[PDB]
DNA sequence: GGTCGTCTGGCGTGCGCGCCGTTACACCAT
RNA sequence: GCGGCGCGC
DNA sequence: ATGGTGTAAACGCCAGACGACC
């Protein structure tokens, strides 16, 4: 019987409870008691509440008015109210009769001791102070003692947990001291949300003009501060008489912030605020949103746990420090959970309903308190105005055009950025629980939802603790990666961006450098043909420049965190989807991006080369160009040194003379390497220069990698390298060839359409296709795949495409089966179990090797399954998982060594040194997890799940008849893999 | 210059010694979720304003049986009057994405002058007719820039306070005055706007044609 | 007989008809054509170029005209108004798209003259693919002018033509041959159709 | 109500990030 | 989340 | 320049739908 009246008062005495003004709380209980109708939607929750609010502040006589309030109410008392009576008995020092009686009464009900302590979640305080009274009634009574922690005991994580191993753990450069400031930084760059960064672009020339703008923009904006301050105080007068007489208002919310940092934000919504209006429910939702992380950031402070966690942070830090150490080393999770933690507590956001009148309230105010002069009378800024959005009628916010015109005039030179979007100033906090994670005041969730989905993080916490150790430690070992901006390539990219810049290498152009159509004299309305291509070339001139706008505005934000981030060390932290594949947090500028991006990012901490690092670092600098990708790595690093004079020229004089390295796949990339190959070079001892770059470790198609793996295919695993080869081979080569030969014989008999193809098959007709094979891929879209290429080429007779396009789709899918089988029967079964699976009304779920549960969040519009989408989505979904797991069991097994690993999904970073016994760890850990029968532990588990019913046995057996029939593998040895030279190379 | 202003301002051509001697009108605003009207007289006085709130139509269907059937219910309740006005918008078909719109306007549109053009085989003279909207909103002084914006603070001042200033523009009767102040209170949590822009359209009607 | 007909028209009052008139119209003029129960023509006849579809779009243009069109045609108890094949995707056929709905909601609007006492329906929607397939002029959604199926009945046929109004018809065939009209042999075919269908199962 | 074969219309590679915009256009008077 | 674009695996 | 004006009609497949029977 959920009711919206209920909900609203039940979240007003929350509010009540999180602020101070308790009385009015009180004052809107009593009075709704006392109304036969107004009393049957009260619930014992509220009492329950209101009683706890009035214990923590040890006030005797209001427990005892509301107990005797439901004692003349049917509601049964709950436990709760026993351990509120306590804590106020225990606080007030009362006699033990009293206590004893209480807890005498207690066990009347069946109650236990251990149960208030156990069964209902209190704060710290409040648990001492139950536990003292309890203690002066029985001194006898003592709480259970803790256990030591559990240590997960699966096969595949056994290792890593082992005590008796040797072990030798990474270190951080910086000394501890120089640590403790950093914390005080990001603490003070924390509390304050907004953070001001100064804009790249090139300064204008200041006329009198624009200063006469902005004073009148600061005067303006100080009697903007000050109407709006008189406007909220008349407000939080009002809304507040409305408390009074019982009605509800938003006035216990709205004394939740100070006065001045509700003024704040709402000038900085003003100024984000578009020429263009914005519809009044996003103002209103975003004002919401906002105002409440607001409060959950500024109540830490007054809570006093900012305190603590300093004081737990500058212990923990002894096990990062250079300086420091420790007596026994461990995992910074084992150590965090070593030392006494701070206890974390979840909070529940407000109703819906809640949250929308309140970005009214204020949306509303906004608009009210604003004037602005005519520029006599004084005429409002913002205006109503009811238009026509994304095919519907909506409301919307309208600015005066001379607020627009005066905005434009002067020229602010600074730009604004959220606290979560940029990357942390000290090491993140590890990560323990889906709760808790590495942001020091704000919360984060472990995987990425898009709206709605509440099924993940429900299989997420009922599963037993034990399970997600091996994600976490992956988490917090990512998290813990230490980075600095490189400065040679952010001053040219600067001197290219302000000027006009260029577009080949990846940098945005101006708006005035736009192509402007020829002007004629001549109306275009004289001649048909005039005004028809007048039009079109108007609309391609304004569709281009609309286009070009957005690069630079890209680019912009993009390029400012660089600058501002410059002589500074700062980390990155990492969460994950509901797959397993993991992501970086800050969206603007981190790894997984651009050339550019990739260019500017380095490693802090410094490692000496070795006897073998200059070799990497030169076949890393041969792979990034991208010549030579079908050869071995002798070759690569013979073609290395044959070129070293391009090398030192270009690192010399970059953007003067010989310009080499723009002719790379990435430039900037390759610029980057060659001033390092050359700083080493000339240095008198190679083998002691200290390196800060990444090497860069992939694999080609692992999603098929992953499949012969699994049915153990001879011919399959040759292909995608899995056996031992001298020089790698590449899929798309072989198909072309099957192809042609394909295409070859059947030329002679009977045949037209081959006969114009030939010569004109190549790996780029294919590629994409191959591509796409591990999603599905139908025959429609490598129709249409096949056609484009073909359209891009000129040679080929356009009218005959496509026949010649379903002939191409037709024999690539009949090659595609020869090599690969077993694949394609893996493939068949996956999407009959999940057709069925689908049919009985059920969603796929399955359990990862490492233990992490995966379910699929298609649902049509309590909702119905969606067949087609779960049946294609499950065979992508299955290898990312594993493609995952790999991951996380080579980074595990990386840390022990004493080794530095970040990774985008499929590819591995390491320094120089480290790159063999990356590639060991590697493969030993992919031998490892395909030892392990996956298949048929797959069956069983969907068996178990589904399928278990004594119900609709009819439906049943086809069930057991289908997830039974899981496929035989081949006669391929998975040991040989250990041996392999390109299966990550 | 005030016949090109009645010819800009009113579609339909009408003699204006039968504009001169109206005795009642009724003003009619729909929108995609919503329709409205207002009655008035000579000495304008307010006897009835309502709105029809749901209906099934939209969706993703256009039926003629269903349009009919509706509107033919909604049609029922109006009394009789000397001249419908119907709102005008600048609404055309080179909006690509707003044609849906437009289906709904021009349907529904020609449906309201199809059956409330009575009597007009036998005399063969109009009884309906379109009033600009952006012509009525300049004589508000309510455009910024091209774009209309909203006329909820007029009616505020209209009805919920009593300023007569020797010359008020409308008059509510003394009965169904609190009705009509409920109804406004209703509505101010989730606006609705074409219930004000029926009303504003009526007094633009009776001041620019009427009484020139 | 959802496939037929868009309106639900029970299965008894449907039978039982004494005559019906079909309206096919297009983007230069409208015909109609007056059949009883029997297969005999009573009134065909074509109507003139009109002012419409020219520029603005405006209701009392469209008002006048059907008012004008209306009157010459005779009472009959069921009309029945084809339901043509076109797609809002397209964005081409946009402004044919309008003036069908428009003209169609005027003539649903005028046509039902009852309807506000009875509430009753005295218009019906037929799509033409169920023609297109029953007559098998066109298999599919391409349609065959039909000037042939018409010389065959008309100059065992299934339709008659009355004594003393035959020299009328045989007049009109003869000419605007060369003229490019289509609607005339549509709502005659669209009234056999219905005819064959709807009525004798 | 459940079901029960039977003809028809929609759809056709996965996941994760950014920026912009919402009758337009040519002319003419002042 | 309606449209036009760009990026990573 | 702005204000203000005028102008713009190429194939296959499968999850439902359901009328009727049960
Ligand atoms: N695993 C993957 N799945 C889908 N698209 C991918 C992909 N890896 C790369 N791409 C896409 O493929 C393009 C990269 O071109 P390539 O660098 O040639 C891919 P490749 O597999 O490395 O072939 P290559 O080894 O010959 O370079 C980009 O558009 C990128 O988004």
């Amino acid at each position: 019987q959920l009711s919206g009246q209920q909900q609203r008062l039940l979240a007003f005495f929350k509010c009540c409870l999180l602020t101070d003004q308790l009385p009015l709380a009180h004052h809107l209980l009593v009075v709704h008691h006392g109304q036969r109708q107004k009393r049957k939607l009260l619930t014992l929750d509220m009492y329950n509440a209101v009683m706890l609010g009035w214990a923590r502040q040890g006030a005797f006589k209001e427990l005892v008015y509301v107990l005797f309030m439901v004692k003349d109410a049917g509601l049964t008392p709950d436990l709760l109210s026993y351990a509120a009576a306590l804590q106020c008995m225990g606080r007030q020092d009362q006699d033990a009769g009293t206590i004893e009686r209480c807890l005498e009464q207690m066990s009347q009900e069946g109650l236990k001791l251990q149960a208030l302590f156990t069964a209902v979640l209190l704060s710290e305080e409040d648990r001492a102070t139950v536990l003292k009274a309890v203690h002066k009634v029985k001194p006898t009574f003592s709480l259970p003692p803790q256990l030591p922690p559990p240590v997960n005991t699966s096969k595949l994580l056994r290792d890593v947990y082992a005590k008796d191993g040797r072990v030798s753990y990474p270190k951080l450069h910086l000394p501890l001291k120089t640590l403790q400031c950093l914390f005080e930084k990001q603490l003070h760059m924390e509390l304050a949300s907004r953070v001001c960064v100064v804009s790249v672009e090139k300064p204008t020339l200041p006329s009198k003009e624009v200063k006469h703008a902005r004073k009148t923009l600061k005067t303006l904006r100080d009697q903007w501060e000050k109407a709006l301050c008189r406007a909220l105080r008349e407000t939080k007068n009002r809304l507040e008489r409305e408390v009074y007489e019982g009605r509800f208002s938003l006035y216990p919310f709205l004394c939740l912030l100070d006065e001045r940092e509700v003024v704040r934000m709402l000038l900085q919504v003003l100024q984000a605020l578009p020429a263009q209006g914005e519809s009044f429910t996003t103002l209103a939702r975003e004002l919401s949103a906002r105002t409440f992380s607001r409060h959950v950031v500024q109540r830490q402070r007054v809570s006093g746990q900012v305190q603590a966690l300093q004081n737990h942070y500058r212990k923990y830090l002894c096990l990062l420090a250079s300086d420091a150490e420790v007596p026994e080393p461990c995992l910074p999770r084992q150590y965090w959970e070593a030392l006494g933690a701070p206890e974390a507590l979840r909070e529940q956001p407000w109703p819906l309903p809640v949250q929308m009148e309140l970005g009214k309230l204020l949306a509303e105010m906004l608009v009210q308190a604003t004037q602005m002069p005519c520029s006599s009378r004084l005429v409002p800024v913002l205006y109503h105005v009811y238009s026509f959005r994304n095919v519907q009628q909506i409301g919307i916010l309208k600015p005066h055009p001379a607020y627009v015109q005066l905005l434009e005039k002067a020229a602010e030179p600074t730009l604004t950025f959220e606290a979560v979007d940029v990357p942390m100033l000290c090491p993140p906090l590890p990560w323990t629980s889906p709760h808790s994670g590495a942001f020091l005041l704000s919360p984060t969730k472990l995987m990425r939802t898009v709206e709605g989905a509440t099924q993940h993080q429900e299989l997420l916490e009922t599963c037993p603790p034990t399970a997600l150790h091996g994600a976490l430690d992956a988490l917090t070992q990512l998290g813990n990666c230490a980075w600095r901006v490189n400065g040679r390539v952010l001053d040219l990219v600067l001197q290219l961006f302000q000027a006009k810049g260029c577009p080949q290498l990846g940098v945005p152009a101006p708006p005035s450098e736009a192509p402007q159509p020829p002007e004629a004299h001549l109306p275009h309305s004289a001649a048909p043909a005039r005004k028809a291509e007048l039009r079109r070339e108007l609309a391609h001139c304004q569709k281009v420049a609309r286009e070009m706008h957005s690069l630079r505005a890209e680019a912009l934000y993009r390029l400012s965190l660089a600058q501002h981030l410059r002589d500074r060390v700062f980390w990155l932290p990492h969460n994950m989807d509901f797959r397993g594949r993991t992501y970086p947090c800050p969206p603007h500028f981190n790894h997984l991006g651009s050339d550019v991006a990739r260019a500017l990012l380095e490693f802090a901490q410094g490692r000496p080369l070795g006897p073998h690092g200059l070799d990497w670092l030169k076949i890393h600098l041969v792979n990034l160009t991208g010549l030579k990708k079908r050869e071995p790595l002798r070759k690569r690093l013979a073609f290395a040194e044959e070129v070293m004079d391009d090398i030192l020229d270009s690192a010399d004089q970059p953007l003067t003379g010989r310009k080499w390295w723009m002719g790379a796949e990435e430039p900037w990339q390759t610029l980057a390497c060659c001033m390092e190959v050359a700083n080493a070079v000339r240095a008198s001892d190679p083998a002691a220069y200290v390196s800060h770059l990444p090497v860069h470790q992939d694999g080609s198609c692992n999603g098929l990698q992953h499949y012969a793996a699994l049915g153990r295919d001879s011919v399959g695993a040759a292909s995608v390298n899995l056996e031992p080869s001298d020089v790698p081979q590449d899929v798309y080569s072989g198909v072309a060839a099957q192809v042609e030969v394909f295409r070859r014989q059947d030329a002679q008999r009977g045949m037209r359409v081959a006969q114009v193809l030939e010569g004109f098959i190549t790996r780029k007709v294919v590629k994409q296709t191959v591509m796409t094979v591990v999603y599905g891929v139908t025959r429609y879209g490598g129709r249409l795949q096949i056609e484009k290429r073909l359209r891009e080429l000129s040679d080929f007779p356009q009218e005959f495409v496509w026949e010649a396009s379903h002939y191409l789709v037709r024999q690539v899918f009949k090659s595609l089966q020869e090599m690969f089988s077993g694949t394609r029967a893996i493939q068949h079964w996956l999407t009959e179990s999940a057709r069925l699976i689908s049919h009985m009304g059920s969603v796929v779920e399955w359990v990862t090797p490492l233990g992490v549960p995966v379910i699929q969040p298609y649902r049509l519009d309590s909702r119905k399954p969606n067949t087609r989408k779960q049946k294609n989505g499950f065979p992508p979904n299955f290898i990312h998982s594993l493609d995952s797991s790999h991951m996380m069991l080579t980074a595990l097994h990386c840390y022990r060594k004493g080794l530095t690993f970040v990774s985008v999904h499929d590819c591995y970073w390491t320094h120089a040194a480290d790159v063999s016994v990356m590639n060991q760890v590697c493969r030993e850990q992919f031998v490892r997890l395909h030892s392990e029968p996956i298949l048929q532990d797959l069956s069983r588990f969907l068996v178990k799940r589904f399928c278990s019913e004594p119900q609709k046995i009819l439906e049943a057996s086809q069930l057991k008849e289908t997830l039974q029939a899981v496929p035989k593998p081949g006669a391929f040895d998975l040991e040989q893999v250990k041996r392999s030279t390109y299966f990550f190379s | 210059p005030e016949n090109r202003f009645l010819r800009k301002l009113l579609k339909p051509d009408i003699e204006r010694e039968r504009l001169k001697a109206v005795n009642s009108i009724i003003s009619i605003v729909f929108g995609t979720r919503r329709i409205a009207w207002a009655h008035l007289d000579r000495k304008l006085t307010v006897l009835d304003w309502q709105q029809s709130d749901r209906w099934s139509l939209m969706r993703g269907i256009y039926s003629s049986s269903v349009y009919l059937e509706e509107i033919s219910s909604i049609i029922s309740k109006m009394p009789k009057a000397d001249f419908y006005v119907l709102e005008k918008t600048g609404l055309s078909i080179q909006n690509s994405s707003l044609f849906p719109i437009l289906l709904h306007f021009h349907i529904m549109e020609a449906m309201l002058y199809a059956l409330l053009n009575k009597t007009f085989a036998q005399d063969g003279q109009h009884q309906v007719l379109s009033m600009n909207r952006n012509a009525v909103g300049k004589h508000f002084e309510l455009m910024i820039g091209d774009s209309r914006t909203s006329g909820k603070e007029l009616v505020k001042q209209f009805l919920f306070d009593s300023i007569l200033k020797a010359d008020p523009r409308v008059f509510f009767p003394s009965d169904k005055i609190v009705h009509y102040r409920q109804m406004f209170l209703s509505t101010e949590l989730q606006r609705v706007e074409e219930l004000y822009d029926s009303l504003l359209q009526a007094i633009a009607f009776y001041e620019l044609a009427v009484f020139d």
